[PDB]
């Protein structure tokens, strides 16, 4: 009996479904950035950006409101951009399992001018969006469709969905049947392939899928094949810390640029968080030394996965790659800061990257916009005074109808990040208890792949962990437990949406941020305790000090 | 309906290139043209494994000057030899007019694109290609329908398309309007890397061949005297330093004449020694 | 104890001399790569 | 308390290590671009030029130059040169496809 209940809470339905209710109940996205954004928007790059900020913000929260209302606007995507946004529809409806097969069956293929392959794959990819990393039940669906699949596009959706959902599984069956898809020689499915060769054996070290994966990133000749290996390597050996030494002098000594690439990748995987000093030396000297600008940028951008758990230290080291003549290397700083001081709001960082938002080349402004978006997620005016400066920065390149399109996409998907999750998740490579949140750095590291294919840029909706305290009772409900912050209520409330005490109560769910947690304690005229010291916060346990009758939290319905 | 993404990139094969730019200064300054062999590898991927000229015509650059059957004669020739690739496109050389398509260029572009959809008409500039810079440019086309109906020539599906950015000459004349200038990248491995390297590898010999040593001298006093004269500006100008708070610097010369005197003068010596040494009778 | 103290103050007295010379080479680095820049 | 601090400290004097061997890996790169830059500018003033009229300085860096072609063009200024020297109706040489004055 009680053993079936532990069995469920591990399997991790309770906690999606509480973190699911969390996310609807403080469902706080504000509509009206959203409504300028779409005013301001011009050409279809501006449109799919639109659309992916629109996923970010409502990501997991399953508020397709925006999209129901500006149907119209949407049709406006075509081929990937579809694709694209049939995609970010999962992301919308991340965590609802019960229903995810039926709903996508609300979205049901139709015949027109565009084969809808387009939708079918960004339909299967969003199926493996809403069960990422939690696929056991969408294994076999996903697989028979990938078997039975014919056309390409659906292909490489499918394999994207079979990757996601799979993640670290290791499973067999999946693996041989990405690896006909991959053997199957074709770009545009080549590149679902190999990132979901590096998601299903995430962190495994298996020789057989390391071995064949080079074999044919040596073999093939389809650039996007390459790129789709590269990232899948550098994910097979995530975590692997020195075992990994032998395969990245074997990727840094490779003729190929995008091998070399690979290799950095997998530094930063393998090594993500230790510091390894061996590891910083070889990214700096290939990120100052090597010859292809590509390579230059992703070396330069692992040091963020390097140093992430030592953000104070890593403005000190990325700085002067700020400066660079080369703007790969600016735009790879760019990327690194964000990564590395993603959702701390370090000042140094922000310091370094408000000169970097005006730099002459478009991309690295891009850059920054969305690396300033990622450090001040959830941040507030108090907590860090730029955060409504960059605000208006945004809404700003936004509204420039001059600034280039490279620069708009980023401002947009800077606006989606801040704002994410209506104010709700913030990005956390670390655990609460001191972890590597593997999903949040597979999600980031994937996202940051963005710059050779846009549909990649869903996957950083893994990164999203939500910040949130749940109380829960002996039965495992949800009393009507309210909980005492310590500090002002503008010190961590919710953003002004666009048109006093020193406490504050807050019921459960509980939205703290990360440093709120800090502050806030449980009263003692409430009849519960915590469990664990509330500090560490997250998924808590309240026990209960009196008999009187509880009063259980509504579940709220779906949407 | 399917549109070539902005990312799809022209793999110019590294003799490729050298053809062209031997092709397009030979004629000038009249205007050459030939055809572009190679492989769609996909519909990102256009990969020009070689190229070979065409013999020049009276009508210049346009669809008539590609001859029938000499096109014919040399692209079987061709397969004979071990060069089994299908015409990818065409090239031609605006000496000194930047690269761009004029309406003959665009009416022999329709004319290749009949063939195959996927066929680039890149154009090299024979004279602006000064040492450095290579100035050469690849675009397919702009079909009249998509452009009237509002919809954007090109899909954008990452930032590889907008890492370059078009000029004006190119946009004036019809640039973005017509056709799309598609990205250029070198196919360029390791074997013609280091083959290329012999062009001024200059030997195992001038590393011990002793430079004259009456010119070493005449060179040593040149610079000594340069020496001299701004050490004196130096002085002068730091007798004004003192008069003077913070409000061609005779040192920064000074600087980079006492750097070559320090390499001439020590690959010399150490030269010498060497010489003396290796180049013994023993 | 008192161990802990002079190889505290011998690594802080190290740390101080590295991170001079490193801010000098960082300002080096920075008036050259202007250099490149402009 | 104290053997934290002495982590902290060693720790701290390792990525000062780290930081110091990357900047002298960059130090000698960008010397090598720096040369390569220089080649390059010193390239930009090989022959044939186009001779042209310094008419008037605009900026620290831009001139308007009479170009001997019978055309008057707004322009570059090379950075090496002495600005001092650049006196009104100045012959100049200009290179021949940017008219920059070089
Ligand atoms: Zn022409």
């Amino acid at each position: 009996n009680q053993t079936l209940k532990m069995i469920k809470i591990l399997s991790g339905e309770m906690a999606i479904e509480l973190h699911l209710q969390f996310l609807i109940r403080n469902n706080n996205t504000d509509l009206m950035i959203l409504k300028n954004t779409k005013d301001a928007v011009r050409n279809s790059v501006c449109h799919t950006a639109t659309v992916i900020a629109n996923s970010f913000m409502h990501c997991g929260t399953t508020s397709d409101q925006f999209l129901r209302d500006n149907l119209e606007w949407l049709a406006r995507a075509t081929n990937w951009a579809k694709f694209t946004a049939t995609a970010s529809l999962g992301v919308i409806h991340k965590g609802h399992e019960k229903e995810a097969l039926q709903l996508m069956a609300t979205y049901l293929p139709k015949d027109t001018s565009p084969g809808s392959a387009y939708q079918e794959g960004g339909g299967l990819y969003a199926l493996g969006l809403i069960h990422a990393n939690h696929g056991g039940d969408i294994i076999d669906y996903l697989l028979n469709q990938l078997k039975n699949a014919s056309n390409d596009i659906v292909r490489h959706g499918g394999s994207l969905g079979l990757g996601l959902a799979a993640m670290g599984t290791a499973r067999q069956d999946v693996y041989d049947l990405l690896k006909t898809n991959l053997y199957q020689d074709d770009a545009v499915t080549g590149e679902a392939a190999g990132l979901a060769l590096g998601l299903v054996m995430l962190g495994s070290k298996n020789a057989q899928a390391i071995e064949d994966m080079v074999g044919y990133a040596q073999e093939t000749q389809h650039e996007k094949i390459l790129r789709g290996l590269a990232v899948g390597i550098a994910l097979v050996m995530y975590g692997r810390m020195e075992e990994a030494d032998a395969l990245i002098e074997s990727l840094c000594r490779d003729k190929d640029p995008i091998l070399r690439r690979s290799g950095m990748y997998t530094v930063a995987m393998a090594y993500c968080g230790s510091g390894n000093n061996k590891a910083i030396r070889r990214l700096l000297h290939v990120a100052v030394s090597d010859v292809n600008d590509d390579v230059r940028r992703a070396a330069v951008e692992s040091l963020g996965f390097i140093l992430f758990r030592t953000p104070e230290q890593c403005p000190s080291v990325v700085s002067l790659l700020s400066e660079s003549y080369n703007p790969h290397v600016r735009y790879g700083a760019a990327m690194a800061l964000g990564i590395c001081c993603a959702g701390t709001g370090n000042k140094e960082a922000i310091n370094l990257l408000e000169p970097m938002t005006n730099d002459p080349v478009n991309y690295v402004r891009q850059g920054a916009l969305i690396a300033s978006a990622l450090i001040m997620i959830q941040q507030t005016e108090i907590t860090c005074p730029k955060v409504n400066q960059f605000r208006q920065l945004y809404s700003k390149v936004i509204n420039d109808k001059h600034d280039d399109v490279m620069a708009k996409f980023g401002a947009i998907l800077a606006q989606g990040i801040l704002d994410a999750g209506g104010h709700n998740v913030t990005i956390s490579l670390q655990s609460r208890t001191g972890h590597t949140h593997m999903p949040s750095v597979v999600g980031v590291l994937v996202f940051t792949q963005f710059w050779f294919w846009f549909p990649l840029s869903h996957f950083l909706s893994l990164a999203y962990t939500p910040t949130c305290v749940i109380g829960l009772n002996k039965d495992l409900k949800m009393p009507k437990v309210q909980y005492k912050s310590n500090c002002k209520p503008s010190t961590f409330a919710y953003p002004a949406p666009l048109e006093e005490p020193n406490f504050q109560l807050l019921d459960n769910p509980a939205r703290v941020m990360p440093a709120q947690l800090k502050v806030l304690t449980m009263p003692e005229t409430c009849r519960y305790q915590p469990f664990k010291p509330l500090s560490i916060g997250g998924i808590i346990i309240l026990k209960d000090t009196s008999e009187d009758i509880e009063e259980l939290v509504e579940p709220v319905a779906a949407h | 309906a399917p549109a070539v993404d902005t990312a799809e990139q022209v793999y110019i094969s590294s003799l490729a290139l050298l053809k062209m730019l031997k092709h397009g200064r030979a004629g000038v300054p009249m205007e050459v043209m030939g055809l572009m062999l190679g492989e769609f590898v996909d519909d990102y991927t256009v990969r020009v494994i070689d190229v070979f000229a065409m013999p020049q015509s009276g009508t210049g650059v346009s669809v008539e000057a590609v001859d029938p059957v000499f096109q014919a004669k040399m692209l079987d020739m061709l397969k004979q030899t071990g060069r089994p690739e299908m015409v990818v496109g065409w090239y031609h050389s605006h000496p000194g007019f930047g690269c761009w398509l004029s309406g003959v260029d665009i009416n022999t572009q329709q004319s290749f694109e009949a063939l195959s959809e996927r066929a680039v008409a890149v154009v090299v500039d024979p004279i602006q290609s000064v040492k450095g810079k290579v100035v050469i440019d690849a675009f397919r086309l702009i079909n009249a329908n998509m452009m009237v109906l509002g919809h954007e020539p090109r899909q954008t599906t990452s930032n590889l398309g907008h890492l370059n950015k078009p000029s004006i000459q190119a946009l004036i004349h019809g640039l973005n309007r017509h056709y799309y200038s598609i990205t250029i990248n070198y196919r360029k491995n390791e074997l013609e890397q280091k083959m290329l390297l012999n062009l001024h590898k200059k030997s195992w010999m001038e590393g011990l061949t002793l430079q004259d040593y009456s010119e070493h001298c005449k060179h040593n006093e040149s610079v000594v005297k340069e020496m001299l004269e701004l050490a004196k500006n130096y002085n002068k100008a730091v007798e004004e330093e003192d008069k003077m708070t913070p409000e061609q610097d005779p040192k920064r010369h000074l600087e980079e004449h006492v750097d070559v005197l320090m390499t001439s003068n020590i690959v010399q010596c150490l030269a010498a020694m060497l010489d003396t040494v290796v180049f013994k009778l023993i | 104890r008192q161990y802990y103290l002079s190889k505290i103050e011998e690594l802080q007295l190290i740390v101080n001399d590295k991170s001079q010379n490193l801010r000098r080479l960082q300002a080096q680095r920075n008036e050259l790569n202007a250099k490149v820049r402009l | 308390d104290l053997y934290s601090r002495y982590k902290k400290l060693q720790q701290e004097l390792e990525f000062l290590e780290v930081q110091e061997e990357y900047i002298k890996d960059e130090q000698k790169n960008l010397k090598k671009e720096f040369l390569h830059a220089q080649e390059e500018v010193k390239r930009i003033q090989s022959i044939p030029l186009v001779i042209g009229q310094f008419l008037e300085a605009v900026d620290q860096n831009t001139a308007i130059v009479g170009s001997t072609t019978g055309s008057n063009y707004y322009v570059r200024i090379l950075s090496t040169i002495d600005r001092e020297l650049l006196k009104p109706n100045a012959s100049v040489a200009l290179h021949k496809h940017s008219n920059a004055l070089v």
